[PDB]
Parts: structure tokens; C-alpha cells; sequence
């Protein structure tokens, strides 16, 4: 397991890699954890042009 | 190809063997063709080997449908001299017989070609044994520590 | 006229003039620092 | 050719073997006919082993074309001789009869005249093997990092 970041956006997630059973191969995951929230509702905003009829 | 059915074959062995064909004033027993279907069953049965003998595409027919003349053979159309020859020279000594020198050559031939296409695939190469390195020009393999072959 | 167009030429000039020496020279280095088996263009099965 | 058709190859084996032919007195028998063109279907199918074989230029029939004789074999003018000779040999057994020497040996020398252009196509060399470096000799490879064979 090692350390892996994400460019651009600031997280860091795991990157873990396992060998098979008996032959040349194996598995690679690049996981990571997040959730968005919205702590002020009333400070978010949206945009709706040509919103007639 | 004019030979579809196990009788048949039995019929085309015959034929050669000087017994009965299509010409002859007289026809050999229903009886004697079950006899020499039940021999054709066996012969196959015994180079089958539940799969790991001759293979020739030949199915095996069942007890439920009751006359297995009248089945299809289900043998490409390179296999059916072989498998009347050999027939035939196997069915000879019904009727103190015996087959002809080019008979018994033409079976011996046509089981080595019926074998050839099983000899060619089955001819394979075993995987490096457990204990072989993979050599340092195997890049990915020495870097991802593959530095060993599996085996089996 | 183009100082860019003007610099960009005489280096394309220079580069492509002194590629083969270069390319061998680049080879030299990686047979002699990395691996001999430069074989990354033959596609084995 | 004047030998067009399966009739003219089953006619000329017959001829050779004596069965049937204007140097005896005897006309080819309708019932031989079918039974000779079974076996010359057979042996062409055995020796065309799906196109892994003795390539002929021979045309089979199918199922659909009502006489399986006058159909025009299609095989080209140098393996006629062969094609007649083996089927001769092969259908000799049937008149409890036995193809003589000449018969048998022109049978042989027309199958392996007939498999000569082939054994020649066929012997063809595998490629370089992909370990093998194509040597600082080879230039434009070299230049392009072809270092080593494709191989395959």
C-alpha cells in the first residue's frame, strides 16, 4: 500500500496492489474517501437563464 | 457425402469386404447389420477413450431412440474411409474371411490421418519450471518482483 | 522578422541536423545504464 | 482433356482394372458406377484433409445436385492419372480382384507428384526468433530502435 495524491483537487488516497495465487499476475486499487457537503444551504446559489413560459 | 448413417457405414464396409452391397442377388441378415453396428459402437467406444484418444466427431447413440442404424455418424467427411476400413477389416472374421492387404493398408492410413490433426494440437510445449528466474531483460516483471516463473 | 520564428528555426535546424548522433548516443546510454534488452518495439507473445 | 467428369475418372479405373472396358467385352455396370463414385468422393475428402492435405483443384458434390456422376471433377490435367490409378486400387477389392504392379506403382508416383508443388509451397522458414538483435549492420532499423526482430 502507498500513498497517492490526486493532482488539481487536494486528496490523498491509498493505492494497494496484491499478487495472484500461482501465476504472473495481480490486482491494483486506487482507492480513495470523500463526501461534499453543504454546510450553509442559504449561501449556495443557482443560475437560471430563459426560465419562461 | 452419401454415407449419413452408421448403417451406412456398416453397408460401405460390407460392400468392400465383398459380402452385400447394392448389386449382390443376396443381402446379408438385419441381424448381421445390428451385429456389425453394435461392432462399430464398440470400436469406437474403445478409440474414444472417454475423450482422450481418436477424436472424430462420432456420436454415441442412445439406448432411449431405439435403432442406432438410422443415426447420423456425425464424422467430417475425412474420417468416414478410415472408420469403414477399419470396419471392415475388424468385421471379417465374421464370415470366416479376411481382409485384403489393401484394405488392412488403407485402414492403417486412414487411422494415422484421423490421428495426425489430435497429434499436431496435442503436441505442446509444458511452462518453465517453478525454479526458473525470469531474467533481468524482463523488465516489468523484475520490477513488479516476478522474479520467478509459476510452473504447473 | 519573429524573434520566436527566428529561434524556433535555427534550434528545428540544429536538432534535426544532429539527431542520428544523438539517437545513438541515447542508445549507448540506456544499454549502458539501464538494460541491455532494448527490445521495446518487437511485440512478443 | 477428354476425362471431364467423376463418369470418365470411374470409367478409366475400371479400364485399368479390367471390370469394364471395350478391350474386354463388357459395359460399365450402372450399379458399380454409384458405389465407385461413393468411394472416389470418399478418397478425395480423406486425402483433401479440410485443406490441410493434398490440394487437387477437386470440386465435391453436395446434397442438392441430383446425379453425384456427370458433375465435371475439376481437377487440373496433371492429376488425372493419379485420381483414376488410386481409385482403381482402391475400389479393386470390391470384385474381390488385385490391382497389379504397374497400376500400384503409378498410383504412388502420381501421389507424390500431385504432393510436390505442395511440399515445395510448405517449406517455408520460420522468422527470426524476437531475441535475436538485428545487428549494428542494419542501419535504418537500428536508427528506428528496431534493436531486436518482431519474431512471431
Amino acid at each position: 500500500t502507498t500513498s497517492f495524491s490526486i493532482p488539481d483537487v487536494g486528496l490523498n488516497g491509498i493505492f494497494a496492489t496484491q499478487g495472484d495465487i500461482s501465476t504472473l499476475s495481480g490486482l491494483c486499487r486506487i482507492a480513495l474517501w470523500y463526501g461534499v457537503n453543504a454546510t450553509r444551504p442559504e449561501a449556495i446559489g443557482v443560475g437560471l437563464p430563459g426560465q419562461t413560459a | 457425402m452419401q454415407i449419413k448413417t452408421k448403417g451406412d457405414l456398416v453397408r460401405a464396409a460390407l460392400r468392400k469386404l465383398g459380402v452385400a452391397s447394392d448389386a449382390t442377388l443376396t443381402d446379408v441378415e438385419p441381424q448381421s447389420m445390428q451385429d456389425a453396428v453394435d461392432d462399430l459402437e464398440a470400436m469406437m467406444a474403445e478409440w474414444y477413450q472417454d475423450g482422450k484418444g481418436i477424436i472424430t466427431g462420432y456420436v454415441f447413440s442412445d439406448d432411449e431412440n431405439p435403432p442406432a442404424e438410422g443415426d447420423d455418424h456425425g464424422l467430417r467427411s475425412s474420417a468416414v474411409s478410415a472408420v469403414f476400413h477399419n470396419l471392415a477389416c475388424r468385421i471379417a472374421p465374421d464370415y470366416a474371411l479376411e481382409a485384403t492387404a489393401k484394405i488392412i493398408a488403407t485402414a492403417k492410413y486412414g487411422k494415422e490421418l484421423l490421428y495426425k490433426q489430435t497429434a499436431i494440437s496435442r503436441a505442446k510445449r509444458a511452462p518453465y519450471p517453478s525454479r526458473m528466474p525470469t531474467g533481468s531483460g524482463n523488465s516489468f516483471a523484475n520490477l513488479n518482483e516476478w522474479h520467478y516463473f509459476p510452473g504447473e | 522578422e519573429n524573434r520566436l520564428e527566428s529561434i524556433l528555426s535555427r534550434f528545428d535546424a540544429d536538432w534535426t541536423a544532429s539527431d542520428e548522433a544523438r539517437r545513438e548516443a541515447k542508445n549507448d546510454l540506456f544499454f549502458s545504464r539501464v538494460s541491455q534488452w532494448d527490445d521495446w518495439l518487437s511485440q512478443y507473445t
